[PDB]
């Protein structure tokens, strides 16, 4: 597909699709991982508010 | 009745802290890592007396 992302609003699977790209691409395949690494940005998101 | 002055408590009622609450020697009192709403909202609670 094309996906051109303009106005980004969950619906994974485009995403999803991009990790795969990426996933695919060996630059991701632990993707998953990066999720976890994610998880943890976000946490870590989670975890400057003040900033 | 305890009249106190605001800008301590870690004095001047010294042990009736927060921090006391911790025991927390009069260290932190801080901000900000996580951050993360809870408003449970209910107890379970009594009422008076019991004599």
């Amino acid at each position: 597909l094309l996906w051109e992302v303009g106005k980004g609003n969950i619906d994974p699977v485009m995403y999803a699709r991009l990790f795969f790209q990426y996933a695919q691409a060996g630059g991701a395949l632990s993707v998953d991982e990066l999720v976890n690494q994610f998880t943890e940005y976000h946490q870590s998101t989670a975890c400057n508010p003040e900033i | 009745g305890f009249n106190l002055k605001v800008k301590d408590l870690n004095g001047s009622a010294r042990g009736l802290t927060q921090a006391f609450a911790i025991g927390e020697l009069k260290n932190q009192l801080s901000v900000g890592a996580l951050q993360l709403p809870l408003q449970f909202t209910r107890t379970f609670s009594a009422s008076m007396t019991s004599e």
